[PDB]
RNA sequence: AGGACCGAACCGACUAAUGUUGAAAAAUUAGCGGAUGACUUGUGGCUGGGGGUGAAAGGCCAAUCAAACCGGGAGAUAGCU
RNA sequence: ACACAGGUGGUCAGGUAGAGAAUACCAAGGCGCUUGAGAGAACUCGGGUGAAGGAACUAGGCAAAAUGGUGCCGUAACUUC
RNA sequence: AAUUCCUUGUCGGGUAAGUUCCGACCUGCACGAAUGGCGUAAUGAUGGCCAGGCUGUCUCCACCCGAGACUCAGUGAAAU
RNA sequence: CGAUGUCGGCUCAUCACAUCCUGGGGCUGAAGUAGGUCCCAAGGGUAUGGCUGUUCGCCAUUUAAAGUGGUACGCGAGCUGGGUUUAGAACGUCGUGAGACAGUUCGGUCCCUAUCUGCCGUGGGCGCUGGAGAACUGAGGGGGGCUGCUCCUAGUACGAGAGGACCGGAGUGGACGCAUCACUGGUGUUCGGGUUGUCAUGCCAAUGGCACUGCCCGGUAGCUAAAUGCGGAAGAGAUAAGUGCUGAAAGCAUCUAAGCACGAAACUUGCCCCGAGAUGAGUUCUCCCUGACCCUUUAAGGGUCCUGAAGGAACGUUGAAGACGACGACGUUGAUAGGCCGGGUGUGUAAGCGCAGCGAUGCGUUGAGCUAACCGGUACUAAUGAACCGUGAGGCUUAACCU
């Protein structure tokens, strides 16, 4: 309905960098611990994306301390303050599940060029 | 969700490998157990010389699920495999002096302040 | 329940259900009059109304489409040569459903469904 | 699974009650041949809403 | 205190700057005119009946299309009442809009719940499923025994049984107004109320504060 | 070479489900055992009831077996209903 | 006892993939199984998929799920070799 | 113990916890040497226990595909 | 004894209080925390596993608690069939033997399409006194009622210390119940793609059929829990055990005999839902009908002509409503459903052509093509002019007004 669409159109973030799946990516989110506010960096592959409007969502998964950790943020979010694209990657499908299975050589993703 | 029967891996370098949730602690009749909240485990397999024995009844608390938990914004931080770190019996403090793997913002609290100290990362 | 859902079971598998559709749009196509159940017939719709709308623009990608959805080429050539320009400025709609009875066998309430302009 | 006591006439006739089928209310002339027809449904000749929409 | 009667517009969500989601149902609420204003004089009691939106002028009958006229009020969807509280007086022509619930921190909305048609007692009642196999014979999800042998030779009236399941009204009690948009005709309270899109709701102020 | 191995026809029936006024007075589906042998099968014959036959269960002997079926003594007897 | 999801010996043996008369799809040839039409509730039958956990079910891993081919590397206790 | 009533005898292993299992002990109600005693490689649709993989078996059920169940038309039982 | 199926388990319960926890209180060999015992109180709650067929019991770890019982030691026309309890077989024992064992061990068919009562839902008929469309009142009935931990009061009162409150306030959980799909996910055989074997469209290319949707990878709407909102209350009235004030009988004493006050999750309300078939059939608002006559048994009588209203039903397109009825929207003065246009989403760079490579294949056009149930529009198709049911001023007796 328009008054749904309106409602989230007005609350939609402007500046969303485009992004696809395969593409390696590095979100700064907002951390508030005590009463301080600071920017924690996220940085991974983007393995699935989920297109809902103002409901948008993107999973990103890395490697951190040896141990595999995916973390599914919401794109319109105002805990999210800025993404960047460090490297796009050359991918034939939206959801990279598969990945999960797979550890260094057999996880590489080949960069989409042009 | 941590329930009994479930294998975990340890976070820390107390001395156990492979423990198993036999009880979850904290309520009559509770199902599952997110992060944060203690558990009675059983020790399955551990390594020749630590601190702990393999057989030894104590309590733990869990830092990562595969489930994961849920932040006020609607995200969700999911891991590949379930992990807990060792705490004493009677203080519930942890054992080992180091703590592998990252963990959550769900931990922060004066009761697991050390766990979040000792933290190669909190996410 | 099936809140919100669409397509008759028919009392038949989705196969059969293709299959079977896919034979009703070509007779209907190839007869421009056909007798049918009623259910059936306003579920014969959402198959032969897209396919006529598909075969408006001639080209070879709309042709190889509408082939794979009929496997019939005479049914595609009649398709985009004649039922393409006929219904060319229609917004869709190009059947019409007339209540004909019940049939005596089973009872059943049939219906015969025809093109816009078949005369 | 099966009965105790016989059911009387009485009491099938009490549920046959609600058996009975209802005959069509009115019927409709066709405005062009004057036949009738059931609501909705073409003439018994082949006309519908005055118009000859089969042939024979 | 009265309440107004809305609509469903949909579910949807709210970002707060402190990072929170807060997921909101959009209510559609507009202006209630009033239609009949009810006295301890006349009906005993006192009360409003409003009534909102619109209907199809050949699809409104004469006896409410009459009742309508003497108000002087264009006919609306549906008639609603409401019981008056202590000290609070309305006039017949009067219109009602979403800015009564300008200062109020939690309501209770009522509508009639989704149908799910003839449910079995395990959706109905939360009631356990036998077991799937270990010999079991046709009893997978039936609701077991239903009494005891010959003393009490009957079945207890109240049991839990299969049946229909919602569709009937429903009151979600002591829910957060996030935000009253006066400029649109808009309410959105904080949770999920029940009943699909499209239908009727009936908010009125929290009877449990 | 083999009462050898895996596995179809063929022979059998270990487990579960369905069916128990069944499609069937014992079967169907998914699995299962043997599958060149003490195997299995077609045609014809022989062994007769206190008798036969039995890698033996009192099993089988025409949907009937701690003594078949049919006719006769026979309207056995019944302090029982 | 039925126009019965059962039982019945011998002969012929095509194409592709396959070790194969297994199995899948076809040729020659023959059928769609003598009530249909709707709707898409509980519940029953035969199946498909499943978040997190992996026998905590239960008399019992019953049943489902899982392994499954060919070539090669490698293979323990015990043994009548 | 296919055998022990008392008995879940006692100790050890496995399990957080083991009336079952495995290894001993001997106080064998009431084992025992061709109505055979004790082992035994291979074999078993044999009985019991444990482990890895695997899973709706379970925590705790949810959705989907068909055949019935429901409605309409035709034929039309049975136990009691 | 012309059959009343039986131990344990699963599912589902319901009642009693001799109360396991929470609530109120007296005494304590009650300093505090924590206890012992008794009285009142059934509103709610009252574990998961190892072992055995087990009930029972022991053990591990929780919990505020892991109650005792009744209901054919509840429940096999609801499920199981391990034990026991048929036919086979063996061990120990008894008997010469056939066989036998509250001795054990292996294997061993659990049927029924619900007629009546009962219960869960959902309709048809008639009534409620002229008919109809709505919205209510509330006599009555059901649901719901559990509780932890942390912090402040306060390391205060108490205590030599160890330890550590009552009363009151705030936050966050476990289990249960209701609702929902906005978020995280499952399904999504009606959407897209990868790919193996074969067959067909003459063939290449591209597709289609079958192989569990052939095997998978994703996934729209809807439905869902594991996902997220909400609830148990506060308050009032009268009380139980209990605590009292004043006060004699009985110069004193005394909670009681007269009189007055407090007191619990129990009772009645307060919260949610059904509810005038509440035959005691209720109340309010609104709409529709204002014709002529015959007959005999003369009365709440029957009949003819004209008339057919408000409204309902039937038919059709249908729904986040639904087994079928029912309920809701719409029927040309129309967005009810299907189609169509645009958008969104899902899949992942279609086919054709060109270029590079001997070729498999890659690149460009190209984030392309296809896209169900979604969103916003659009009468192109189907929702007919009618006809049917329902009537034509509504009985009698009192009372208060009106003329």
């Amino acid at each position: 309905s328009n008054i749904i669409k309106q409602l989230e159109q007005e609350q939609m973030k402007q500046d969303v960098p485009s992004f696809r799946p395969g593409d390696t990516v590095e979100v700064k989110v907002w951390v508030v611990e005590g009463s301080k506010k600071r920017l924690q960096a996220f940085e991974g592959v983007v393995i699935a994306i989920r297109n809902r409007g103002l409901h948008s969502a993107f999973t990103v998964r890395k490697i951190s301390n040896g141990e595999g950790v995916e973390r599914v943020f919401q794109t319109h979010s105002p805990v999210v303050d800025s993404i960047s694209v460090k490297r796009r990657g050359a991918v034939r499908k939206a959801k990279l599940y598969y990945l999960r299975e797979r550890t260094g050589k057999a996880a590489r993703i080949k960069e989409r060029l042009n | 969700m941590i329930q009994e029967q479930t294998m975990l891996n340890v976070a820390d370098n107390s001395g156990a490998r492979r423990v198993m949730c036999i009880k979850v602690l904290g309520g009559s009749h509770r199902r599952y157990a997110g992060v944060g909240d203690i558990i009675k485990i059983t020790i399955k397999e551990a390594i020749p010389r630590g601190k702990v024995k393999k057989g030894d009844v104590l309590k733990a608390v869990v830092v990562r699920t595969k489930k994961g938990v849920r932040r006020p914004d609607g995200s969700v931080i999911r891991f590949d495999g379930n992990a807990c770190v060792l705490l004493n019996n009677n203080s519930e403090q942890p054992i080992g002096t180091r703590i592998f793997g990252p963990v959550t913002r769900e931990l922060r609290s004066e009761k697991f302040m050390k766990i979040i100290s000792l933290a190669p990362e909190v996410l | 329940m099936r809140h919100r859902k669409s397509g008759r079971q028919l009392n038949r598998n989705s196969s059969h259900r293709q299959a079977m559709f896919r034979n009703m749009a070509g007779s209907l196509v190839r007869h421009e009059i056909i007798k049918t159940t009623l259910p059936k017939a306003k579920e014969l719709r959402r198959v032969v109304e897209p396919l006529i709308t598909l075969a408006k623009t001639d080209s070879v990608a709309n042709r190889r489409l509408a082939f794979a959805r009929t496997r019939d080429n005479e049914i595609v050539a009649k398709l985009f040569n004649e039922l393409g320009p006929r219904f060319a400025s229609r917004a869709g709609g190009y059947t019409r459903i007339l209540k004909c009875g019940f049939r005596a066998g089973d009872n059943a309430p049939m219906a015969y469904i025809e093109l816009v302009d078949r005369s | 699974a099966v009965q105790q006591n016989k059911p009387t006439r009485s009491k099938r006739g009490m549920r046959r009650s609600h058996d009975a089928l209802t005959a069509v209310t009115s019927l409709s002339v066709d405005k062009t041949s004057g036949e009738k027809h059931l609501r909705h449904h073409i003439t018994a000749d082949g006309y519908y809403r005055g118009r000859k929409v089969i042939a024979k | 205190m009265i309440g107004l009667v809305g609509k469903k517009v949909g579910m949807t969500r709210i970002f707060t700057e402190d990072g929170v989601s807060i997921p909101v149902t959009v209510i559609e609420v507009e202006a209630n005119r009033v239609t009949q204003v009810k006295d301890l004089a006349n009906d005993g009691y006192r009360a409003i009946q409003v009534t909102t939106g619109a209907k199809k002028a050949n699809r409104v009958t004469k006896p409410e299309a009459g009742h309508f006229a003497k108000a002087g009020v264009e006919a609306g969807r549906g008639l609603w009442e409401f019981r008056l509280a202590e000290g609070e007086e309305f006039t017949v022509g009067q219109s009602i809009s979403v800015e009564l619930f300008a200062d109020v921190k939690k309501v209770d909305v009522t509508g009639t719940s989704k149908g799910k048609g003839f449910a079995g007692t395990v959706k109905r009642w939360n009631f356990r499923t036998q077991d799937a196999t270990h010999g079991n014979s046709l009893s997978h999800r039936v609701p077991g025994s239903i009494g005891q042998n010959q003393t009490p030779g009957k079945v207890f009236k109240g049991k839990k049984m299969a049946g229909q399941m919602g569709n009937e009204r429903v009151t979600v009690q002591s829910l957060d107004v996030v935000r009253v948009d006066a400029e649109r005709n808009l309410l959105l309270v904080k949770g999920a109320v029940p009943g699909a899109t499209g239908s009727d709701l009936i908010v009125k102020p929290a009877v449990k504060a």
